[PDB]
């Protein structure tokens, strides 16, 4: 009765469990039948159970065993390619017991070792698997396998004379997996989008929450930077899926390709999904298991990125197995325990000194789904308050084919001055004033057209007229961006930045003719300007050029008068 | 022009009077459903 | 007139299934009125004691 | 085994059983009733005592009346059969027909079959109406919502796509499944006198339920469709379109009842649990395995109060392909059908269109109209806050696009447009516009399609 | 005295004792764990049992488990030694330096040392900001909230203060109490990093509660904070400023509470107690007894969504001697800092300023930049109108002041300015208007310091 | 239905009286029921739920109410009585939110169900212009029909 | 706020209605009835022949549609200035003035019906004959 | 009434001040009974309200506070005191509004119950115009009295 237990009762969702003495609160536990379950109350003669399934499959006298997890998890090499739940088990074991991998010894018998530390290679799945000292272990390598080919379970190693160590290890998903120290915010996780890399930067191991209404292309984001961003591994908890949400990305997935290899993408991913008929306990857990796994290969010394489509359903489906077990409501009836714990979720993001040294991240995109337009609770409310970064695609922006539909005013970084460092040494020198400067454009029209809603815009000077003119090409020829064209589907930093340029140097020069008592009228038909519109679909710095192609032309409008 | 902002004026207040007075009847309902039970 | 056919085919189809069973209820029926019917009997009210419910007992025509 | 009532409140009956407690979810069976009074198993409260939902009107019962577990849940008399045939929200005949003769018996909650594939939907479904299949396609494996409000022809527009879909060379079969929840008897008249007379009927299932019928029977009703669509599409092969009118209506059937559930109210007065119930229904479309068939969902999604923002028609939005918008501001200018061209769009729509689908130029000037469209409405804006002499020579030309894919593009006449004949005019509109301003259009479109 | 846990639900803990309640506050010890996990006292719910709050995950708790009364809650090693020493929201080390060594320990809810004097809170704190320290002076013993939303730097601008600050010839020796709530690790590596650099954590004692600490410690930080001040204000007649951010963080975490404390909630899911809770911290400000020392807070609070109505950061604005409110719109204009000028009050100005405090011109300074200020402003408005060419000469010279404002007076280069250096910017911005102009300046001021 | 009446007979009353108008056009008539109001009913009903302790919902209303309005309005139509012949039942519904509001009970259920809405403008009553029905605001989707 | 739901429910509790209005108040016009807004539900039960006199409802649907149209006109007046108003809606705007300074205002007084029909004559002469849509011909050729 | 103290002390702080001002009215003095200010004595009770779990109405206040505070006004008043002789208590009350809002609860409870409101105006206050008491919104229902 320390390690099983025996159902006393079942109905309204919650199982009553007599036994299981030793379970931790918040521990998954296994019913016969083979669903899962979450201790919830531990009381002094019984368990209350969450069940994350359908409860007739629960009877009376029903055998009830712990899993000993808010973990577990298994992390060695056999975790590339590999579909999971969220549980960790093909979409059951975890990892090959059969497949042979060529271990590669990288240590003596008689070093000296500690947790983190590297004893082998693995070439496993180009990533190249690095075998750790599991946290917790040290002392002397006295014993230590030759390059050769072994299952998982064989000993490749033996520690102060007997710790035997493994390829693979365990790690409680609950538990955040041990570091050093934790790097401040300092190096930028590279989109390629020029929206977010210039004016709402996300450092690697940061949390940027992504949110706004049903269907303004939340996901895509995700799903771009999956597909295009600098994290060398992603871990996409497609959650809140329905209707068919499920199917598609069931066959979809396992044929998108990884841009920058040319092979499928799901060779450097791990999906968690969260559907309808799924228990509200499994759909909670979810995000855990992720961040575990997730934790686990930054470990190794890898950028990951944690996509979690998305915590809405995340609280709605807490809230379910908080109202079952009486807990008491509050604000829209969400139990009070909720913000704490969305806190210590976000808090398990960063990028951290590994131990054994080394540096590895996570980095966390969660998706915001508040019940309607609203946003307030469940979701975005809490979420916006931890963290730091915010892209809100905004419907209205959408509607008007302005991609990526990210609104310029209402987001924010807070990643902003954690990244300008890496586009200043590495793309341009200028690439923070550009931005700031194009913010302030966009702000300025913002206020401008706010009055001209009030007085109309008759009596608009040139100087004004000229500011909407240059922001409504920044938001056409700039912010708005072709996910469907071939080309302007990923924007590339180099031709970020000298986009931006030929913007801000179009800016100046309209700025500077209107001052020499240039007609407006003159600029704005300027035939520059239609390439400038079309730069988006080169693909070749072509573009750069129409900088010398703009100001000859502003000469030619010198020469005029 | 200051015709716009003024009767239209009344407009926006009936609009304002209309909810953040109204969307209170109710955040406090609800509260009120289990808030009672 | 295709929708004409289906029908026809329904109510022909229908007619089977329902002298399929009048017959099937024919035989139990007249069932009591054989041998072998004791058997029967008895091998039901051997579930009603053999299932979930605790002894105690059971009723039945006088026959 | 039997079980004896101890509490009854409204739909929700207590039921205790001596020996072998029913499992959550079986059916149990009213004893002493004229008519046929299922229960259904929700939770075991303890002390060997299930809470119940009942599927009809409990009045007349009585504490310690007796209750049957019938030993599992309600289910789908499955076959090809159930084509031609009108059935009630359970299954049972309305056509004065005979009960269907089950094939197979199929669970109706979703887990019989595991029908769907790992794959994207794609590939036509011609609907016949020029402003779905020429600017926002309906593929095969969508979930596409027609989002509309009271007094608004809705259901008009969900009985003639039943009456006119088709799937223009496939080699699969096509059928219709049409599910009606919360209908008056006249409007249950007109659906079946209008499938019979068309001969819309013959590769049509369709399920009616009615304001007055129980609200349990209600609730199984888009369950009952989602489950022949699976059989259909899975077992026999089909492209299987389905019609859900209305879900706004299952949704105030489904609130109903948490009330009498115990559970504390979400905002609005909705069930918590909104969005994982509504969620078992928009998973259930897409291709089927084996890649012959496909399960395709047209859910009509109306505005209580026409508030768009309600957390019901909120929620079905991500369980969508394609939506079309109806607002009553339109309509009420008598432009019928009464689509918000700013608000209707198309997802999955990418994975339908192209060479070798619609036509190369489909995406380009799909893009085109939106974004004249969208300017043009915000000009309507404009003109009211400066007057229409105010407004610039390039404005006044996107004012005027507006106008005419409302007159032009957005109405038809009644009429089956082809995606030819939607491009079209789409590019006939586009020629009002300065070419100089066709920013999303490459060059190399305008010279061959313009 | 031990006692048998009885109930579990996440944070919140029932614990039976048969012998000796354990009164509310008292922290209690859960025996069987690998890591310390302390239950606080928050009720005494009858039979012998009391209800708490966890300050540890509660995963791995078993009915029956066994608990000790530690005898006491957290409270206050109180010393002079305080300073120079980073500690967590409770008071234990996070520098890796060893435990305070008491010379009291001292209650933290407010009632100990009783050290208010009856007295007006007078006399200079010079920030080194001229937006404060020239136009909305603050005062020894005021409480001058910071009024900010998500995104904007409000934070900086407390860590400036922090390292800035003084009491310009006091007898008295000066302090700062920096308790931060609810924040990231990085955020804490920076507060540290920060304090140590720089030598301002000398004279300081800092608190840092992270967002994954306890619900409970995060409650009693502000309380650890002010205990601290009072301490060092009254029996060391220190000027202590103490600076609280983030209070809206403070508030997250009270409401989280009130839910599971079984309390009606009020008006946007808050705590109804939200104003008597947040008047235990306001009210512990001003001139302590001897007027040797005093206690000054400068309180953070962010907007929620902006809201400057929402209860949290409005029933603030009564606990303040001086408010300054920053605004998101004036961010994005590049104004820094974002201060929103006819929004930010000297609830308390006018006692923190003048001769032997600042400077007898800086009311009429303060006044005429901020009327000069506001008028270029509109003029902006004008200038949109008319065209700047239509312009008269006196309304441009107004114009071109508040641009003259905003790039030399607002904008800080980062820089400790002395109010000294303030009213000069302000003076030389000045001479940009016409003397004649000046009309919030009596002539006494325009000779002496013109 | 006076209010000295309990909440049960008015709540009644339409069912009463939709009974005796299905009786008439039985008979081969076309009856006219005029329903002074539902606004009045549905306060009727939600009086008897909260004493019944049913759990109340948007400005305290019963979550019932909705289904059974339309059953109401349902049993509305024009049909073959039995023996052939036809008759009909038409209905007109008195609407009275609580004032102006014009959200629950009465209206917001109502105008879902009806098919005719005649909106009396008490602005074009004043205006003199009778009868006062708003031309802009009110629909027959009996237009065509 | 007359939609407030107290005084909302009580309107049809009623046979007369008298509304006061602030904004009339505070012109200097009392008693501050709004005449666009009280009504009288069983009024036509004790007017007419016999009653009070044969002219009364004619007389009071002229009056209250002239005063009606003489209040738009105040707001179109602040619209298009008083001078680009047309001289036939001059005659309403300055009707409704003289309701409200001669038919409202009473200097505390005892008027017959007879004295308040004699009144509304009065000020409806200021009106264009042809403009008395409301009162039959039979009505102005007796009473006029 | 400052901060720090319960939300009942200054509740009843009006009361105990009336009865103090009612005593040596009583003795045949005219006592002047200065309220600073009944904004904050009403936030003080919808704290203690609220706490109590009972119904927040506008603006979160209880139902219970017009009455109350009506009675308290109430208890104003020039009297013959007993065993003849006259006195009186009259109240000047401060009246602060959440933020120029002027509605809920203070100003729009109390400008009903009051005879006299004498508004100072901000504008008038800063054009130099002392006293700031604006003569177009500032009223006496004593004037003919
Ligand atoms: N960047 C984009 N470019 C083009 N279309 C987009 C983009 N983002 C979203 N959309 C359109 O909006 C739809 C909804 O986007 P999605 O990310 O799935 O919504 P959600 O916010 O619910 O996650 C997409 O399927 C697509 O049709």
């Amino acid at each position: 009765m320390i390690q099983g237990v025996i159902q006393k009762i079942a109905g309204p969702a919650v199982i009553a469990k007599g036994m299981l003495g030793a379970r931790m609160y918040d521990i998954c536990k296994v019913g016969e039948e083979g669903l899962v379950g979450e201790i919830i109350r531990l009381d002094g003669d019984t368990a209350f159970v969450q069940v994350y399934e359908d409860t007739s499959g629960l009877k009376v006298g029903e055998p009830v065993v712990s899993t000993g997890l808010p973990l577990a998890v298994e992390l060695g090499p056999g975790m590339l390619n590999g579909i999971y739940d969220g549980i960790q088990r093909p979409l059951v074991h975890a990892l090959d017991r059969e497949k042979k991998w060529a271990w590669t010894p990288m240590v003596k018998p008689g070093d000296e070792v500690r947790g983190g530390m590297v004893l082998g290679t693995v070439p496993e799945f180009g990533f190249t698997h690095k075998i750790l000292v599991p946290p917790d272990v040290r002392g002397r390598v006295k014993e230590v396998k030759p390059a050769g080919e072994y299952t998982v379970e064989e000993p490749v190693v033996v520690l102060e004379d007997g710790t035997e160590l493994k390829m693979y290890h365990t790690w409680p998903v609950r538990r955040a997996r041990p570091v050093q120290r934790k790097l401040d915010p300092n190096t930028p996780f590279l989109t390629g989008m020029r929206i977010l890399d210039v004016l709402f930067p996300v450092a690697m191991g940061g949390t940027a929450a992504i949110p706004g209404p049903f269907g303004s292309g939340k996901t895509v984001t995700q799903q771009s930077l999956a597909k295009w961003s600098n994290a060398d591994v992603v871990v996409y908890v497609g959650c809140g899926e329905r209707g068919n949400e499920m199917t598609d990305v069931l066959v979809e997935f396992p044929e998108l390709t990884d841009p920058k290899t040319g092979g499928p993408l799901m060779h450097r991913t791990v999906l968690i999904a969260n559907t309808s008929n799924m228990p509200v306990a499994a759909r909670e857990a979810s995000i855990y298991v992720g961040v575990t796994i997730a934790e686990y290969f930054r470990d190794q010394g890898f950028s990951v990125a944690l996509m979690a489509d998305s915590t809405s359903r995340w609280a709605e489906a807490l809230r379910e197995i908080s109202s079952r077990l009486e807990e008491m409501p509050a604000e829209e009836g969400y139990p009070p325990y909720l913000a704490a714990r969305l806190a210590a979720f976000y808090e398990r993001a960063g990028k951290v000194i590994t131990l054994g040294g080394e540096e590895g991240a996570v980095t966390i995109v969660g998706a915001v789904s508040p019940p309607g337009g609203d946003m307030s609770e469940p979701v975005t409310q809490s979420t916006l308050r931890i963290v730091g970064a915010f892209w809100r695609l905004d419907a209205s922006l959408a509607f008007r084919r302005h991609f990526p539909a990210i609104n310029w005013n209402g987001s924010y970084s807070l990643f902003t001055s954690a990244l300008d460092p890496w586009y200043r040494e590495n793309v341009a020198e200028d690439y923070p004033e550009l931005r700031d400067a194009i913010s302030e454009l966009l702000q300025r029209e913002a206020g401008l057209q706010e009055i001209v809603q009030l007085v109309g815009p008759d009596a608009l000077q040139d100087a004004e007229r000229l500011v909407i003119e240059v922001g409504r090409i920044i938001r056409e020829d700039f912010l708005q961006q072709n996910a469907y064209h071939e080309v302007d589907a990923y924007c590339s930093m180099k031709k970020a930045y000298g986009i931006m340029k030929m913007i801000l140097a179009f800016y100046k020069e309209a700025e500077a003719a209107i001052k020499r008592g240039v007609s407006i009228d003159e600029i704005l038909q300027l035939p520059v300007l239609e390439r400038i519109g079309r730069a988006r679909y080169v693909s070749e710095e072509e573009f750069p050029a129409y900088f010398e192609e703009a100001m000859k032309e502003i000469q030619g409008a010198f020469k005029a008068l | 022009i200051p015709g716009i902002r003024a009767q239209i004026r009344f407009i926006q207040q009936v609009l304002e009077q209309r909810e953040r007075e109204d969307t209170f009847r109710l955040k406090r309902i609800k509260g009120k459903i289990e808030a009672r039970e | 007139g295709e929708l004409l056919v289906a029908t026809a085919r329904t109510q022909a189809r229908g007619e089977v299934l329902e002298e399929v069973r009048r017959r099937v209820r024919e035989a139990l029926e007249a069932l009591p009125q054989k041998p072998e019917w004791p058997e029967v009997v008895r091998k039901l009210a051997l579930e009603a004691l053999e299932a979930l419910p605790g002894a105690k007992a059971l009723v039945a025509n006088p026959e | 085994e039997y079980t004896g009532i101890t509490y009854i409140s409204g739909p929700l009956l207590f039921v205790e059983n001596a020996k072998d407690l029913a499992y959550g979810a079986i059916v149990d069976i009213k004893d002493g009733t004229g008519r046929v009074r299922g229960g259904q198993v929700i939770e075991v409260s303890e002390e060997y005592a299930v809470i119940q939902v009942f599927e009809e009107t409990t009045g007349l019962d009585l504490a310690t009346t007796s209750v049957s577990l019938v030993e599992d849940v309600a289910r789908l008399g499955v076959s090809k059969e159930m084509l031609g045939r009108r059935f009630n929200g359970i299954g049972k005949p309305i056509d004065g027909l005979p009960p269907i003769t089950p094939e197979k018996r199929l669970p109706i909650t979703g887990l019989p079959l595991n029908p769907v594939a790992r794959r994207k939907p794609e590939q036509f479904i011609q609907t016949g109406i020029s402003t779905i299949d020429v600017m926002n396609t309906l593929v095969r494996g969508q979930k596409l919502p027609i989002f509309s409000g009271s007094g608004l022809p809705a259901n008009e527009i969900a009985a003639q796509i039943a009456r006119q879909a088709t799937v223009r060379p496939k080699e699969e079969p096509f059928a219709v499944v049409f599910a009606a929840m919360g209908i008056t008897q006249r409007e249950l008249s007109y659906f079946i006198q209008e499938f019979e007379r068309t001969g819309a009927l013959s590769r049509s299932v369709l399920f009616l339920n009615k304001a007055d019928d129980p609200t349990i029977e209600r609730i199984l009703t888009p369950r009952m469709a989602l489950t022949v669509a699976e059989y259909l599409a899975f077992e026999h092969d089909y492209h299987v379109l389905v019609i859900l009118t209305d879900m706004t209506n299952y949704c105030e059937a489904l609130r109903e009842i948490g009330a009498a559930r115990e559970e504390i109210p979400g905002r609005r007065g909705y069930p918590g649990y909104m969005y994982t119930d509504l969620a078992t229904i928009y998973e259930r479309a897409g291709v089927v395995e084996g890649k012959k068939g496909s399960v395709t969902q047209i859910p009509i999604l109306s505005m209580p109060d026409d508030d768009r923002t309600h957390p019901i028609p909120d929620l079905t939005g991500y369980i969508t392909e394609g939506q079309i918008q109806l607002s009553r501001e339109l309509h009420r200018k008598g432009i019928y059908p009464p689509i918000d061209p700013l608000p209707s769009l198309s997802r999955l729509m990418n994975n339908g269109v192209g060479k070798g689908k619609t036509r190369e130029d489909h995406k380009q000037v799909s893009d085109q109209l939106y974004s004249a469209y969208a300017n043009g409405v915000d000009i309507r804006k404009l003109v009211a806050i400066i007057g229409e002499d105010a407004l610039t020579e390039n404005d006044r030309r996107y004012l005027q696009f507006a106008d005419a894919f409302e007159r032009f593009f957005i109405n038809q006449g009644q009429q089956n447009r082809s995606i030819e004949e939607s491009l079209q005019i789409a590019w006939a509109l586009l020629s009002m516009l300065p070419q100089g301003e066709l920013k999303r259009i490459s060059k190399d479109h305008i010279g061959k399609y313009y």
